RNA sequence: AUGAGUAGCGAAAGAGGGGUGAGAAUCCCCUCCACCGAAUGCCUAAGGUUUCCUGAGGAAGGCUCGUCCGCUCAGGGUUAGUCGGGACCUAAGCCGAGGCCGAAAGGCGUAGGCGAUGGACAACAGGUUGAUAUUCCUGUACCACCUCCUCACCAUUUGAGCAAUGGGGGGACGCAGGAGGAUAGGGUAAGCGCGGUAUUGGAUAUCCGCGUCCAAGCAGUUAGGCUGGGAAAUAGGCAAAUCCGUUUCCCAUAAGCCUGAGCUGUGAUGGCGAGCGAAAUAUAGUAGCGAAGUUCCUGAUUCCACACUGCCAAGAAAAGCCUCUAGCGAGGUGAGAGGUGCCCGUACCGCAAACCGACACAGGUAGGCGAGGAGAGAAUCCUAAGGUGAUCGAGAGAACUCUCGUUAAGGAACUCGGCAAAAUGACCCCGUAACUUCGGGAGAAGGGGUGCUCUGUUAGGGUGCAAGCCCGAGAGAGCCGCAGUGAAUAGGCCCAGGCGACUGUUUAGCAAAAACACAGGUCUCUGCGAAGCCGUAAGGCGAAGUAUAGGGGCUGACGCCUGCUGUCGGGUAAGUUCCGACCCGCACGAAAGGCGCAACGAUCUGGGCACUGUCUCAACGAGAG
RNA sequence: UCUACCCAUGUCCAGGGUGAAGUUCAGGUAACACUGAAUGGAGGCCCGAACCCACGCACGUUGAAAAGUGCGGGGAUGAGGU
């Protein structure tokens, strides 16, 4: 599902694209998009806080559904779309009442099949099981909180996570990164891994297609004189002041830890990976 | 070859007009300001 | 005061005859001549503020003069139910009842509002004054509201009306490409008015000018889209719902539905129209009179219309105006008469002497139209409609300075350096290397022909009963110049090396290069809902993101590899540039080398052909001082 | 109200081109190759006006101008101009 360009020109040397053959419509559904402006990384005081972001092409956004509540009721899959806002893809489930909402498409689901969220749901997959499953089984999109807020964990392209023992009120869980925590079995999760794994072997091209998606340039903060970054300046002479760059904001960048101590969660984690 | 000045009315009485100088403090500081020295214009 | 009656008087074509006056190179009239014409034309923003029209003026301002003026003094001049804004809607942002923080002053923020650069929304043709005109006048219209008094059909839950609070629609929306249809516009053949020429010749295939028309309200049309209709039943849409979704059947397979550029009649026995041209009106010219008013070719950068097809960067916002459902609760359709159906702007300049630059300043200033010939073209030259003669002049034709044109014989001998100037450049035909990452290099390099007449309304096509246009190939013949893209506009090529792909900064105004940054890629380290960041806090950015976000060092890309001072030769008659050998070292788990293919590279360094006033060595000529 | 970056909403870019691609249709090879046609023609492509810059030389330097003019030059569907 990647199209490799030819190398007619520079430019278009080596970028690759996707085929996108999975969305089967092109059009949105009117009752689902609401507004979304852009920002350019200002405050709420208009002082930029976050550099290397700003510009980009417009968007609406998608309300999607992260919490599968409605339990019981029958619903089928319709279409497969695009979003703007995600790496993911969606899909448009038609209810059997008829109130269709939109779910992260599972990986492998196709026009026709029915899915079922609830306690007493099969396993399949899509279908959104609380956590009282196997002791085993790809699951994605996970409540953290006792169930009510929505998922969190797990909810991109090709991620995926694993239920392991379940202890008493709590169920411990391997989350992608490689670590393994111990979630409230009160919440809720689905079944299956997110689709479109392709999509971390994209090369970008141009640099204009990363200003199409909103990136700005990004100046070493060696070559900035020391007024604006720690260390640097310099004209003639060997590197002024240079070779210990550290962070523009004089703090350490280079195996140091930040992972507040005190978490007051700390009783909840195993395993540690990327903390 | 654009000189600093360019004129237009809009923006000048947001900027320096009455209604706007009688919002903060220091705006209403400077009207008494004008006032005592006896200036014909006050604010613009 | 001195410099000193010195420098300057701010891009441009005028000449004569009248006039007026105390006075005229500079003001009015006439006739010839010259300049712009994808503007120096017209209409109209921002901004200006009376600069606009008429009668007087000659103190100051106009780089001179002045009888003149954007100057001075007196009077005048701007008309809206339909054009633009408000008694309509929202974006970014701003304000913010209660509320949360904070020594005070204050910071932030919910309900709710304000805010166009966008969305909704009813009128067109002609005439007129010294100054306004979709506004005044004459014709034909449309829109919302009322019943003063009416009129005709048609009256109470026997439901008229009813919207939200529901739902549809809008507002519905991106970029690029190419068909088709139709018009704005541009040029022929009938026709109507004039003329028959004193320089040779023309009553004629002779010459000049003209050849139409609104909105509305009638009818019928290219095209387009539908997702096709019909019947039942509903765990949804805060209550409700016949409305919208959803499901099940039935028939389709042509019906039905909704949008449309344009065309034909009627507005129109109307009004416009070449030219005749009254009095005297103040002799203008108006009053006034008024012919034909068709067919044929070529047409969009405009309309159908983001309508159709493709692409990923996924695309528009938002709300109201509109329809339709029910919760609520009696008059509706069509004529006649109305309200006059309110407020703000309306003069004049807006590529300029009325705006921004201290100036009547060689600079700057959103948008809509924008003809002909030759032409691919909004290029170039000459011209239409229209506008202008740009505010110091006479005469002489010295040195010198600036901007231009030629030049004997030699050509780079000049110079730090071919800096500067010269040469090439338009079409159509033939041909086109090493080296590559296979796309390129490539308009590589290099050769040949164009003018005018007759076969000739050529073959064909399109164009269209035909006629009238073209793309009109392709041929033959034959004439004549020194010259055939006869003027103006439009690549100089070729060998060897370093550095870095398109882009940005320039160090706005002494550096745009290998300067320098950026960049697609590579690698490392932190964050499981956050790490970071901004704030005293409250509040936010990250983010309506969930291994995606921070931070660091790298960096064309792509490869491979891979981590992640000799001295000599060979060039010039007389050599840095490049060599292959001398290296001196290697530093390099990354880091080097060896990888120019391309660049659209205003890059740096060597060498060839053509060409030349760069020079041996200067000489004439044109314009400004 | 100059200038740097960001947010919402509008608008501008005469003409021409060897000719790229993917794609599709046919001949063709088991299919890749190779031919034609369409695809027009996407692209930080090419030549070139309006428009935007500011590389060379000359003049100006008590300037027409407290940063200009003349002749050449670069970009010109986009990391565009306004």
């Amino acid at each position: 599902a990647i199209k490799k360009y030819k190398p007619t020109s520079n430019g278009r040397r080596g970028m690759t694209t996707s085929d996108f053959a999975e969305i089967t419509t092109d059009k949105p559904e009117k009752s689902l998009l609401a507004p979304l402006h852009k920002k350019g990384g200002r405050n709420n005081q208009g002082k930029l806080t976050v550099r290397h972001q700003g510009g980009g092409h417009k968007r609406q956004y998608r309300v999607i559904d992260f919490k599968r509540d409605k339990d019981g009721i029958p619903g089928r899959v319709a279409t497969v779309e695009y979003d703007p806002n995600r790496s993911a893809n969606i899909a448009l489930i038609n209810y059997a009442d008829g109130e269709k909402r939109y779910i992260l498409a599972p990986k492998g689901i196709q026009v026709g099949t029915e899915i079922m969220s609830g306690p007493e749901a099969d396993i399949k997959v899509g279908n959104a099981l609380p956590l009282i499953n196997i002791p085993v089984g790809t699951v994605v999109h996970n409540i953290e909180l006792k169930p009510g807020k929505g998922g969190q964990l797990v909810r991109s392209a090709g991620t995926s996570a694993q239920v392991l023992g379940k202890e008493g009120k709590y169920v411990l869980v391997r989350l992608n990164s490689g670590e393994v925590r111990m979630i409230l079995s009160a919440c809720r999760a689905s079944i299956g891994q997110v689709g479109n794994e392709q999509h971390e072997l994209i090369n970008i091209g141009k640099a204009g297609r990363s200003r199409w998606k909103g990136i700005r340039p990004t100046v070493r903060g060696s070559v900035m004189n020391p007024n604006d970054h720690p260390h640097g300046g310099g004209e003639g002479r060997a590197p002024i002041g240079r070779k210990s760059p550290m962070s523009p904001w004089g703090k350490p960048t280079l195996g140091f830890k930040t992972r507040k101590k005190k978490n007051k969660s700390d009783k909840f984690i195993v395993r540690r990976r990327k903390n | 070859m654009k000189r600093t000045f360019q004129p237009n009315n809009r923006k000048r009485s947001k900027v320096h007009g009455f209604r706007s100088r009688m919002s903060s403090k220091n705006g209403r500081l400077v009207l008494a300001r004008r006032r005592r020295k006896g200036r014909k214009v006050l604010s613009a």
